[PDB]
């Protein structure tokens, strides 16, 4: 049988834990070529992308490394 | 060769393979520097009324050359593939010769090729100090400058490991530094020119004096960016890595496929057969005599004859 009601005179507290993107850093650190470009035309077979800055003269450098990239004025 | 991550430690195939091609020790010997002793002079291959093609075989353990060409009006010259163990003989050449060292030709960006490149550049550049040195190179090969450390890192060339190379300084395709305002040995390069892929014979040439023009043709397979030299009125072609004595180069390293290096070899049968081909690698041949002898060229126009659209030539056991 019962005979009393008892409750527990030690009261605890729950601890509330969560995670949340606080700090944002980033190591922005590369070894690649960075041009000065008056436009880009970039040509693979599925899309083209034609980006022009004007200009009285251009030059052409053209990659066929991995898909036809042609650079206007380096 | 590769990053070592975590499949890479746990794998047993791979302490296998390095017990089997190196014995206990494990670890690879690197490509050491050539020593002062067993090294040769520099010989003039050809003299001509126009130009002067002086060159020295077995520069490196790679086995790679060393050529230079001189123009005789205008006391010029021009280093390809400028790697040789031993830069001293040929500034001292040059400083002898009263010639001006304007730019290095490259044809790509191997560490066969550009292991000595800022040796060259310093110990050339301090002799015209009593203008600097130019690099000619094409962009691609940008994949394989990042990979010059790592390139060293396989074959023991430590001491070239924490160089900046001069391909990677700012030249004038680039963006300038915005210095404080309150310099200019290694923040501007003026003297840098971007070959293009786009090569014809009709502007694709570098104007070398007296009416010598140097036609540069792109040519992948062995590299992502890979430019030949043809001198037509000399009828020498500076082929790199494409073509050598009785074999063409390898494909069974990144970013080479053998399809484009079948273009690259297709792309060669216009040229006449008294043309003097000059390799990277080993000794000098013609191009009859490879339209005639080699078995690489043989199979990839057997392969073109017989049908396949996808013809895929190349070496896996060879030079780098
Ligand atoms: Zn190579
Ligand atoms: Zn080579």
């Amino acid at each position: 049988m019962f005979l009393i009601h008892f409750v527990h005179y030690k009261t605890i507290l729950q601890k509330y834990t969560f995670k949340f993107k606080h700090i944002f850093l980033s190591i922005d650190k590369y070894n690649s070529l960075f041009f000065n470009i008056s436009g880009i035309l970039i040509w693979l077979n599925i899309i083209h992308i034609n980006i022009i800055l004007i200009k009285y003269s251009f030059f052409i450098l053209i990659n066929n490394f991995e898909y036809l990239i042609i650079l206007i004025s380096t | 060769s590769y990053t070592p991550n975590l499949t890479s430690l746990t794998n047993q195939v791979n302490r296998s393979e390095r017990l089997r091609k190196w014995g206990s020790a494990g670890v690879p010997p690197g490509v050491p520097r050539i020593p002062r002793l067993e090294a040769k002079g520099i010989a003039i291959l050809h003299e001509s009324p126009k130009v002067i093609l002086a060159g020295r075989s077995r520069c490196n353990n790679f086995d790679s050359n060393q050529y230079m060409l001189i123009n005789k009006a205008t006391k010029r010259c021009l280093l390809v593939d400028a790697s040789d163990d031993w830069p001293d003989d040929w500034a001292a050449f040059i400083g002898a010769s009263d010639l001006t060292l304007t730019h290095v030709f490259l044809t790509h960006c191997h560490i066969d090729n550009i292991i000595n490149l800022n040796a060259f550049l310093t110990i050339c550049g301090s002799r015209q100090k009593q203008d600097e040195i130019g690099v000619m190179w094409c962009p691609a090969e940008e994949c394989w400058v990042q990979n010059f450390k790592r390139s060293c890192e396989r074959y023991g060339r430590f001491e070239e490991m924490h160089q900046v190379l001069p391909m990677m300084c700012r030249s004038l395709y680039t963006p300038q530094h915005l210095v404080d305002p309150v310099r200019n040995a290694r923040h501007l390069r003026r003297n840098d020119v971007l070959l293009s892929a786009a090569t014809n014979r009709a502007t694709s040439f570098i104007d070398f004096g007296n009416g010598v023009l140097l036609y540069y043709i792109f040519s992948p397979g062995h590299s992502p960016g890979h430019m030949m030299l043809h001198i037509p009125t000399e009828r020498i072609l500076f082929s790199g890595d494409l073509l050598f004595f009785n074999k063409v180069g390898r494909v069974d390293l990144p970013w080479a496929t053998g399809v484009r290096l079948a273009e690259s070899l297709r792309l060669l049968e216009a040229l006449p057969d008294n043309t003097v081909v000059v390799p990277g690698h080993g000794r000098m041949t013609t191009l009859g005599r490879e339209r005639r002898e080699n078995k690489a060229l043989q199979q990839c126009y057997q392969r073109q004859e017989i049908g396949k659209q996808e013809v895929s030539v190349g070496f896996n056991e060879g030079y780098l």
